[PDB]
This record gives C-alpha cells, sequence and structure tokens, in this order.
C-alpha cells in the first residue's frame, strides 16, 4: 500500500526487471502486478536507449560492478538535477539498470553470479533516498505507477 | 561529457514517456 516506498519493494522491483533482463525469471508466486507493468514500459524504454545512445554507450566498459555503481550514481545525480522527478524519469531508472547489466554480463572482469543483486540493491538505494517521498506523495507504485501505465 | 550526454538522454526519454505514456 504505502509502505511500498520502502526499501525492500524497490528492491524487489529492481531485482525483478534485471531478471527479467537476464532471461532468469525467477519460480514462485511470480513477480506482482506492478513488476509486471513495469517490466514492460522499462524495457520499452530500455530498447528506446539503447539506439538512441548506442555511439555513447559502446564506449563505456562497465568492467565491475563498482565501476557500474559510480557510474549509475554519476548518471542519476546529472539526470535528476533540476530537481524535477516524474513517472517517466523513474521507469528511465530501471532501464539504464537494465543497460548495465547487459554490458557488465559482457565486460565485468570477474564475473559473478550475484552481481545483479548488487546492482538492484544499489538501484533501489538512489530511487529511495533520491525519490521516495515523492513516489509516496503520488501514490506509491501500486496507486500511482501503476495507474499511469496499466493497460486501459 | 559520457555522463552528461547519457543522463541527458535518459532525461528526455523520461519527459517524453511522461507526457504521452
Amino acid at each position: 500500500g504505502m509502505t511500498d516506498c520502502e526499501f525492500g519493494y524497490i528492491y524487489r522491483l529492481a531485482q525483478d526487471y534485471l531478471q527479467c533482463v537476464l532471461q532468469i525469471p525467477q519460480p514462485g508466486s511470480g513477480p506482482s502486478k506492478t513488476s509486471r507493468v513495469l517490466q514492460n514500459v522499462a524495457f520499452s524504454v530500455q530498447k528506446e536507449v539503447e539506439k538512441n545512445l548506442k555511439s555513447c554507450l559502446d564506449n563505456v566498459n562497465v568492467v565491475s560492478v563498482d565501476t557500474a555503481r559510480t557510474l549509475f550514481n554519476q548518471v542519476m545525480e546529472k539526470e535528476f538535477e533540476d530537481g524535477i522527478i516524474n513517472w517517466g524519469r523513474i521507469v528511465t531508472i530501471f532501464a539504464f539498470e537494465g543497460i548495465l547489466i547487459k554490458k557488465l554480463l559482457r565486460q565485468q572482469i570477474a564475473p559473478d553470479v550475484d552481481t545483479y543483486k548488487e546492482i538492484s540493491y544499489f538501484v533501489a538505494e538512489f530511487i529511495m533516498n533520491n525519490t521516495g517521498e515523492w513516489i509516496r506523495q503520488n501514490g506509491g507504485w501500486e496507486n500511482g505507477f501503476v495507474k499511469k501505465f496499466e493497460p486501459k | 561529457q559520457r555522463v552528461v550526454h547519457i543522463a541527458a538522454g535518459l532525461r528526455r526519454t523520461g519527459d517524453q514517456l511522461e507526457a504521452y505514456g
């Protein structure tokens, strides 16, 4: 409900999206309705950004989780420096973590299967600390995000 | 500069999605 702006919920969203990108959907009850809606819109954004920024993205080597974290935080800082938060921008956070995990899969110097869990963690830390209050004031994931992006 | 360019592209795509999606 309203607690969906807390770290655990956001972490699960970020982890679900990376597992989608990596094609490792996990067994069990399956992703939440929110996560299902997010995966479609974020993937559409991710493919658009991959095409639009292809020349730039091919000139960055994401060789470690620490490089991924620093780059993610650098990019997020500049993306959000104007103080504007909206749902479209929040979607691009997930799209960008999907871009990072794909590069890591190809370029990580010492590959480690738990890496996407570390990416999910620093993504959730950014979303919660920098947009969590806005998310709450705008209905959370269930009453804000899903209402904007679910099928009509 | 690569950080600035990526951030600006994400911002532009996000603001477009906000206004249309």
